[PDB]
DNA sequence: ATATATATATATATATATATATATATATATATATATATATATATATATATATATATATAT
DNA sequence: ATATATATATATATATATATATATATATATATATATATATATATATATATATATATATAT
């Protein structure tokens, strides 16, 4: 009953919200708020890649270690077999791991990548983009979807 | 681009010689101070009375006699506690007002950079991707002056609303598992604590 | 975090001795260098 | 007859010397930092001269 | 009685001297970058030699 009691708020919310646009009112970020709000949106998504970089720190030392190890005589088939497994495994529910597996997830479903690329390009057409960053800020966000993807 | 190529390097050399928060990461004893300062600043963030911040620092400071190559006063380590808060005030890491004293923003930059620094696990999280997601939604919608664009918005977001309102009659209700429950829980932690920030 | 803070004073200890971002911020050179190194990567998204 | 074996050149490899760039290490000179001697600011007792009022004389 | 007016007293501020806390100029030691040196590796050229493949003479 509490989801539904959200939801009847928000359908109603979103039918004030039409029925002002259908009457003309509707309302743009006032042009200073946009530069803002790009801003942060931006200062936003400049995490993600800062720890795709541990993402790949942790798989890296996780495939060394996996080498290293498999040196040792003592290690059945069925020992290095397993050893994999459970590091694939741990690496994966680390919080790191739940990002990366969170990404690949996304990417099941691409349309929402593909959309948030779309808006990004959008976005970063209107003139406002020009002051609230300089060209390369806008260069990297316009291609954040990829310089994940790749990552 | 050329525009700042060559001035920019000297907006460089000026933040070393002057900026604190780049001149205390330079000097030896940067981590005991960003430790202890933080240890200090941490437990609250109103403002501290000067001597309870003396007592507290003292306090601190024996706790970290064992490191030794600082030699971190014994005889009295409440005098210390004053001679280094004297210190940290002239250093412009705290400003003191109001009789309590203050972490300078330039602390601010230096702490958050130290935490993130580390490979203990990361400051964003899993998370921070559909926020980033659903900001750019609503981002764009608004920033979209047309008139019948915001319709199409509309229309599509309550036709999901819609969907989602009559699977709750039936009440196909679901929930966030530990696993993704724990996860936001996180971000939104690392996120509204930004405000603080500025 | 009751435990952190007392190890938190050796996670900073140790940066400052390995961590090379952190090394690099200390020497005398270092912003020429950091900047130089930014001018270069800047236009930079393959490599 | 078909096919085999030798000589030739060619294409490649190997060897040597000269030189330069690199790396590893020593010694040096420079900078940060902490340590020191000095002069000065705060707090205190005693004592005195002072303002405020009691205590007090005096008045209507 | 109320109100003016009295000498003394209450309380104070200022002054002298004392001690201790703090800020600073200076000394000194240690940390660090940087120049010098020896040995090493890279690559060049120069030359000899080995290699494959064919031209060629040859057997049966």
């Amino acid at each position: 009953a509490n989801r539904v009691a959200t939801l009847r708020r928000r359908i109603s919310e979103l039918e004030r919200e039409l029925q002002e646009a259908e009457a003309g009112h509707i309302e743009v970020l006032e042009t200073h708020q946009a530069v803002e709000h790009i801003r942060d949106v931006y200062n936003l998504a400049s995490s993600l890649r800062a720890d795709f970089r541990r993402v790949e720190d942790s798989w890296r030392e996780a495939d060394r270690a996996l080498r290293q190890s498999i040196i040792g005589e003592q290690y059945h088939r069925g020992d290095i077999v397993e050893r994999l497994l459970n590091d694939q495994d741990a690496l994966l529910n680390t919080p790191e791991g739940r990002v990366f597996d969170s990404f690949q997830q996304q990417l099941r479903q691409s349309s929402e990548l593909k959309a948030m690329s779309e808006r990004l390009r959008v976005i970063l057409s209107h003139p406002s983009a020009s002051d609230a960053l300089n060209r390369l800020q806008r260069h990297d966000l316009r291609w954040l979807v990829k310089r994940l993807v790749d990552e | 681009m050329e525009e700042n190529t060559r001035q920019r390097t000297e907006n460089y050399i000026s933040a070393k010689n002057q900026h604190p928060a780049w001149i205390l990461l330079a000097t030896r004893r940067a981590p005991l101070v960003l430790s202890a300062l933080k240890t200090l600043f941490e437990k609250s963030h109103d403002g501290i009375p000067l001597e309870e911040a003396i007592q507290s620092l003292s306090s601190i400071l024996i706790e970290h006699v064992s490191q030794e190559q600082y030699d971190i006063n014994q005889d009295n380590p409440f005098l210390q506690a004053s001679r280094e808060l004297r210190e940290w005030i002239k250093r412009r890491l705290i400003v003191e007002r109001d009789g309590r004293i203050f972490a300078t923003d330039a602390l601010e930059v230096a702490i958050t950079f130290v935490e993130s620094l580390d490979n203990r696990f990361m400051t964003s999280t899993a998370s921070r991707l559909s926020t980033v997601q659903r900001e750019i939604e609503n981002l764009e919608t608004r920033l979209n002056p047309n008139p019948a664009n915001r319709v199409a918005t509309l229309r599509r977001r309550i036709s999901e609303l819609e969907r989602e309102l009559q699977e709750a009659e039936a009440g196909h209700i679901e929930v966030l598992e530990t696993h993704q429950a724990v996860e936001h829980i996180r971000d939104v932690y690392n996120l509204a604590s930004s405000l603080r920030a500025d």
